[PDB]
């Protein structure tokens, strides 16, 4: 009936920037285990400007093979955040959340087997920590046909039907 | 392969611009462990004494500690090193922060510069690519300023940025290397890297960092990490806030600065105010530090967060941490407000906090008593606020009068003379102490203002309590889980020491004790210095995570050499001994080994005699301040003694 | 060398009145303008006047998977939403999908167009788009949006359905 | 299919619990347009005469405008219609926001709500699904504060929120139903949605909303955007800011309140303070309205922010636009910072805070002079300000003497006897008016205060200006581009008009004239609230983007029925003679209209029978107000003016 959502609830107002989480969650990563640490190859990654007082870190996201067309850049309460900011994605346009050496993409597993998350434990200061809650998985077979018949409207029958055939 | 220590070096000649990489010797590690201890290998053998601070065959050496970029925590010093154009003598500095850390990344445990550029430039790191680029468009710009507009230049944000402000390109006595929070800040370090022509190291590391057991070296962290959860439950009873945990002094965390106020001479290192902190004051410095600290902000791998993002109206951000928040403040008899406003602008022109201030104070000083003219003072505004930050832009641009003020406050007497030298009256080798005038003589700190090759005390002291607790009980409850001592006579010594009476100083402790007390403190300072652990949660606090018991399992666990208890006090014995012998080269003496005259009021000459004579006999050195051709030979410092030898230092047998 | 465009949104600036979902789904309604939608829209504002959060997202990549771990974040004394900053047409929300069918919404700067027409509503001028040249060479896989369209049916209901319901209906 | 609207309502029978969607008739949509002309369709055909306000077969009706949720920006009001407790009379309340779009994109045009809940409910609309909800765990929370609960309960953070606070669940008569920063504030709707255990009506819709003629109607409203951008870049001259330019009164802008403070009278309408607007009173007034003012905001789809989130220290955040801003201030004799206190807890209560301040300021009086005694207040604080806060509370728990004041100045008076009618003196038709007593008769607002169906003159002047300019160049000026008159007579008349002398009121503009103004200005209201489009951008400011000469367009394109200029004013004459019919059926006649007896200093009874008079014969009603059988016919209302015949209202020929 329902499923287990987990939450990084993350306090960039409690940040100090040291990036302890970065030195844990590669070290944990490395082969075997605490071998090597590499900040560059961690699935949290802090985005740290001290001049602009940002300090927030980012938990690696889902993978995509492209870029957006346009890049957003905010102000927020005056602070010029940087462009793709907050975004989580392992993405061509950028570095982060890809492995240094190959570029193969990095995804936080919330430490997946292990009693609890490395980066909230190396975090003293307490900035981050991890929850749950259950929520109502769905109920929908009307959604493809409507969902179809909205393709077939945007491109027209025959390009819709030669590409569903590849 | 090699473990925690990439095993590589950068040479770079500034003259040729020629880049190389060398592999080092491993051998070297095993005896001088890393970071301070390895540098002054490369000095003592690369740079004789016939060297000059400013000829190009003077070095200057960027070190990251031995346990640098592994996962223990707080070890992201930096250790940079040359020979000082104000003491001349080994200058050692000491910078935290992110940049040794990305150095190990990139691949590198030191890079090395010789030669001068003629144009002014800047290193460029990036992994395996290395290269010199043109830095003409930087001229003049501040320590930060430049390092914002290297990043964007060469879009490498997460760059970390070594850099000099003017007062380094000037070649001022005192000019320091600034990256970020972060600060190489004495012994005119900023002067030689200016005089080579190098405005600033970039670099950008993404490679992995190894250790050599990697289960029990994570182990040891993370009871580095729970003992500083408790620590920090547990300040040290009675204590001042400040010096009660973990850390360097947490002056930006805490309001309360009477003991610094009350006890530290203002002007010119020259005047006691007792009674300063009063309602009004304390209220007043609350609203303005309240006003301008931003956040509270870590060096690399650290929860302490010792440090602040500071921002006063009107002028750009910049970061502080620990004493400079006071000494411009007392040095120009003004308020906080004052002290964090020219902080800033001396921050940026990249100058040693330390001596700029009683350099300045010393000038009025002069001025006072007429020794120097209105006249050297061209337009010198009414205002005392004013007339400092009027002097810093004289002395930064090396303009008249601030030439040869830019030299430190004893060259500047020298040259003045009048009676100049009498105001100069805080200093030891040549280097501006800190503004402390007390009325008993301390056996203690006696011996460490003497000997001290930082020639800094808060660089010596830390780990056996500044002062004794009244109440046995409270002596009792201290060493009962006093675990970092290596010898159960140090609980002893503390739990006989008292405030008043037998067993108070100049008396108690003994010379013995003293010498051990000095010995111990000091030891735990190398041992920093070599691996690039912060001092803030070792050397520096009482009873710190690292002491002389688990030190040796990080070093055997991290860089996969052998290590104990024992050789890692000797490893500590054998560098510290090579950087005396080094000074010892360069002209050094039992002479030059003496605190300022007027540095307390109460002084005992046959009972300091004695303290020198047995600490230099611990030591294993000369009743000249040498060390023996016995202590060197035990040491594996043979080819000091046959070069002391040869050079008439020592006499053969 | 690259063109890369950036989306500059000043939320200072936002006063919250969501013209910009009207316009954006008015023009990509078929035929444009027939109808709008705010749920349509490729821009979507987080709104809350009591937390004082005015935040136009703009439709971002296509994910067809949730991450293990969402994210939530306090900064400057404001609690966002969870995934409040994502641009993601990601299976765990309703934002950025066709409110009827879940397919996804990506926003294309209104290509082929004149201008943006967010922008060009929103008067108290909150956004703006620039562009600027790279040398970073793009390394996209650029799939259409019918392709992406497609696909993500097929995911989520199978090949064989998909292809048949599609005979089915042409 | 149907355009705009989406053709179909929702019938809510809360005493039996009966949801049912039913079709509407598009002969509706041709005669009467949307929102308050179907509005008063309905209610003539099912709300005769004998239904009481607080019985169950009193209707509570709550419309989109046609054109809401369509591109056309600021089209997003909401018009709440029901038969008021106050009056007796129609009342419609007007309400901005992003509800009325949002019920639109839901799927529906109007709830009709008959009957009564025995328990507190909330009805939940999320497009088709639509559902009564118990709401017992929400008694007495504000109606902010009641929204944000429900959004969580539900888990729909996208859902809009109409609801009553403590004070229209305890019928107080001027109880307002609130939504994010928009209010239906007047009449005492809230009380009737009490009445009917009706705590809030929460909606989310996520479909589709077409019109007719897509590229012609996006045009349209590209027409206004730009119209929206020139009329800003030109503000009408020598105007005040806040009525200078387009929007609802700009006064969450604007700081200068020197018009208001100083022409509009304190208290219960009773004060003049010629001089009240010193230079410490505007400095202290800016540093409130600085520091209290988080952000400006706007309704949906709108580029204006007239609005405002308020936040003052110690209490929760609320919303605001337009003149409440003052009226509490002001009914008090205090300052701005005791008004946003104040209009707090009156905002989450759901007070109108029109009548609500001078309620109050009217029991003062009473109090003061005697005719209440102090026994009547128990516990009455010293301090004034503190009494306005007691007085709030007594009155929104109909506790004692609130429980009188909770009617209103006209019931309260009737009700108190021994002369507190003479303090009620600035009611029309049981109403309050603006706290405005002048000098000079005013012709033509001596007009829409007698008729205006509103009875509120903001919410009847706008499209002629509120005075003439002393020159004739600046006539010549604005009479140029002024393209929204519906005639060039208009221009002419403008152009004659002067401050002073044969050509100035009350004499000038003539009956004739003033009429037509009347007339005019009075017919873009209408149309405006059966569109749904915000006055802010139409019928309230001088030159609007919206007029009568493209609202036909817009009506063509949008909705797809045939629209032009002459029959979208017989449209309007049609339904707001259908609104007068309605209140004709329930006893209004003549002698109900005419202003408060002390509205004017000088009077005159001759032209002002004239005003009237002529007024009525333009309408094409009776000399009794009446509309004629004739006009009915002419207007396709023949059924009211047979219905008029078999009641005795008509003599048939
Ligand atoms: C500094 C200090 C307060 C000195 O304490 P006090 O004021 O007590 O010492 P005092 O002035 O010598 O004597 C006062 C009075 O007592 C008398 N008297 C003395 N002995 C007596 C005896 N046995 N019996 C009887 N009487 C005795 C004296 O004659 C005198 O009497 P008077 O009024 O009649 O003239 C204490 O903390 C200390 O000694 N620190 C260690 C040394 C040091 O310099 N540490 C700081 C290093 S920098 C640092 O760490 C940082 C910097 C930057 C930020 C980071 C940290
Ligand atoms: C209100 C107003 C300033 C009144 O202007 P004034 O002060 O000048 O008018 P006054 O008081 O009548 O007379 C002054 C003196 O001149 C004299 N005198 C008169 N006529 C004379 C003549 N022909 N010749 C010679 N003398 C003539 C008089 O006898 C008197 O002399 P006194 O000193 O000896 O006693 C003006 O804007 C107006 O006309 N408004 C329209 C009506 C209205 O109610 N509008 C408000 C609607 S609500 C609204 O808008 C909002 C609400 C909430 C927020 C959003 C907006
Ligand atoms: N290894 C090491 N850590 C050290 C010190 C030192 O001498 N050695 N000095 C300490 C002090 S007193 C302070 S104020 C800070 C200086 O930080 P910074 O050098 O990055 O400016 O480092 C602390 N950590
Ligand atoms: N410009 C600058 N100078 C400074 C400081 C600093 O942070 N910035 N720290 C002071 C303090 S509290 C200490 S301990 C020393 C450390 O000296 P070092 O950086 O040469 O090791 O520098 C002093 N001078
Ligand atoms: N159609 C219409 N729009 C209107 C009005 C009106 O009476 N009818 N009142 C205006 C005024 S004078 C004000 S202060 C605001 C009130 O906004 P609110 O109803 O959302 O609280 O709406 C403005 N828009
Ligand atoms: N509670 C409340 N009462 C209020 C207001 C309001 O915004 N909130 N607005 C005032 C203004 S400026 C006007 S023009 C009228 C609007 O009338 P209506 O809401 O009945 O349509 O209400 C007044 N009373
Ligand atoms: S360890 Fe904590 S304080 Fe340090 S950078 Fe990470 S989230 Fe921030
Ligand atoms: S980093 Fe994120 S927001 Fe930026 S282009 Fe890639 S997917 Fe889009
Ligand atoms: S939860 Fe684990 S996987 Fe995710 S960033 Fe933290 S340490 Fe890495
Ligand atoms: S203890 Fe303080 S100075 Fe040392 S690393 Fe941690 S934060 Fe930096
Ligand atoms: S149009 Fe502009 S201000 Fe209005 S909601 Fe969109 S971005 Fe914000
Ligand atoms: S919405 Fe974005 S951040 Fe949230 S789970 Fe989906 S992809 Fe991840
Ligand atoms: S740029 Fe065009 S496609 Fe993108 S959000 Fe704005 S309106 Fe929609
Ligand atoms: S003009 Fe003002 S009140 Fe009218 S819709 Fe726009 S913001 Fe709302
Ligand atoms: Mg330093
Ligand atoms: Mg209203
Ligand atoms: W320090
Ligand atoms: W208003």
């Amino acid at each position: 009936k329902k499923r287990i959502v987990k939450t990084i609830n993350i306090d960039a107002d409690k940040c100090n920037g040291c990036r302890a989480c970065e030195v844990i969650c590669s070290a944990f990563h490395a082969m075997p285990p605490y071998s090597s640490n590499n900040p560059a190859r961690s699935r949290v990654r802090v985005v740290r400007d001290p001049l602009r007082d940002i300090y927030v870190p980012l938990y690696a996201g889902e993978y995509t093979e492209s870029e957006c067309i346009g890049r957003d850049k905010f102000i927020i309460d005056g602070k010029e955040y940087d462009e793709c900011g907050f975004c989580r994605a392992s993405c061509p346009s950028r570095d982060l959340f890809r492995e240094p050496d190959s570029g193969l993409p990095l995804k936080c597993d919330l430490c997946d087997g292990e009693p609890e998350p490395l980066c909230v434990k190396w975090c003293l200061v307490g900035a981050l920590s991890v929850t749950e809650r259950e929520v109502e998985e769905p109920d929908k077979r009307t959604e493809m046909e409507i969902g179809l018949e909205s393709l077939i409207s945007r491109f027209g029958a025959d390009v819709v039907a030669d590409t569903v055939e590849q | 392969m090699r473990y925690a220590e990439t095993g590589y070096v950068l040479e770079v000649d500034l003259t040729k611009g020629s880049i190389e990489r060398v592999a080092t010797d491993p051998r070297d590690t095993e005896l001088y462990l890393g970071g301070l201890g390895t540098n002054a290998k490369i000095l003592w053998d690369r740079v004789p004494p016939e060297v000059e601070p400013f000829s190009p065959e003077n070095l200057l050496i960027f070190a990251a500690g031995l346990l640098c970029g592994t996962p223990a925590t707080g070890c992201n010093r930096t250790i940079v090193s040359t020979v000082s154009p104000q003491t001349k003598l080994m200058a050692f500095s000491m910078m935290g922060g992110f940049w040794a850390p990305e150095l190990k990344y990139a691949g590198y445990d030191k890079i090395i510069f010789r030669g001068k550029s003629p144009e002014l430039v800047y290193l460029y790191i990036n992994n395996d690519k290395v290269e010199i680029r043109d830095a003409s468009h930087l001229k003049g710009k501040g320590a930060i300023e430049t390092a914002e507009i290297i990043k964007k230049e060469l879009n490498e944000p997460r760059a970390q940025v070594a850099a000099i402000g003017k007062a380094g390109e000037n070649r001022v006595f005192y000019a320091s290397i600034e990256q970020g929070r972060s600060s190489a800040s004495r012994g005119g370090i900023g002067a030689v890297m200016g005089d080579k022509g190098l405005k600033a190291v970039v670099v950008r590391g993404t490679k992995d960092l190894c250790v050599a057991k990697p289960e029990e070296y994570i182990g040891l962290c993370n009871e580095v990490l729970d003992y500083i959860k408790h620590r920090e439950e547990n300040p040290i009873p009675d204590v001042m806030p400040i010096l009660a945990g973990l850390g360097s002094p947490q002056e930006m965390k805490v309001h309360d600065e009477k003991w610094h106020t009350e006890n530290f001479n203002w002007g010119n290192a020259r005047t006691r105010r007792k009674d300063f902190w009063t309602d009004e004051v304390s209220h007043a410095w609350e609203k303005t530090m309240d006003k301008a600290r931003t956040r509270l902000i870590s060096c690399y791998n650290c929860p302490m967060k010792c440090g602040a993002t500071i921002s006063m109206e009107g002028l750009p951000t910049y970061m502080m941490k620990c004493f400079t928040k006071l000494t411009y403040t007392m040095a120009a008899y003004s308020d906080l407000d004052f002290g964090l406003r020219i902080a800033q602008k001396a921050t940026e022109y990249g100058l040693d906090g330390f001596s700029a201030p009683q350099v300045m104070a010393f000038a009025f000083e002069l001025l006072e008593k007429g020794i120097l003219k209105d006249s050297d003072f061209p337009g010198l505004p009414e205002g005392n606020e004013e007339r400092f930050f009027y002097l810093l832009d004289k002395i930064v641009n090396r303009d008249g009068i601030g030439d040869i003020l830019a030299n430190g406050t004893y060259w500047a007497a020298q040259e003045i003379g009048n009676g100049a030298e009498d105001y100069a009256h805080n200093n030891i080798k040549k280097h501006e102490q800190l503004p402390l005038k007390l009325s008993m003589l301390n056996p203690i700190y006696y011996l460490m203002y003497c000997t001290g090759e930082k020639i800094n005390i808060t660089q010596i002291e830390g780990q056996f309590p500044q002062a004794p607790y009244p109440k046995l009980e409270q002596r009792e409850a201290f060493v009962e889980d006093w675990i970092q001592v290596p010898d159960e006579k140090f609980k002893k010594i503390f739990l006989e020491w008292e405030p008043r009476g037998e067993k108070s100083m100049p008396n108690f402790p003994t010379v013995d004790m003293c010498c051990d007390i000095v010995d111990w403190q000091e030891m735990m300072h190398y041992i920093d210095d070599a691996l690039g652990q912060c001092a803030g949660l070792s050397s520096f606090p009482l009873k710190p995570p690292y002491h002389i018991h688990n030190y040796p399992k990080f070093i055997a666990a991290g860089a996969g050499i052998e290590m104990d208890t024992e050789k890692l006090k000797k490893a500590a014995k054998r560098y510290r001994t090579l950087v005396r012998a080094f000074n010892i080269r360069r002209g050094m003496r039992r002479v030059d080994e003496q605190p300022p005259a007027n540095h307390w009021k109460n002084r005992f000459p046959e009972l300091e005699k004695e303290l020198l004579d047995s600490y230099y006999k611990l030591k294993g050195w000369n009743d000249d301040g040498i060390p023996t051709k016995e202590t060197l030979d035990d040491l594996g410092l043979g080819y000091v003694g046959d070069e002391f030898i040869k050079r008439g230092i020592l006499s053969a047998g």
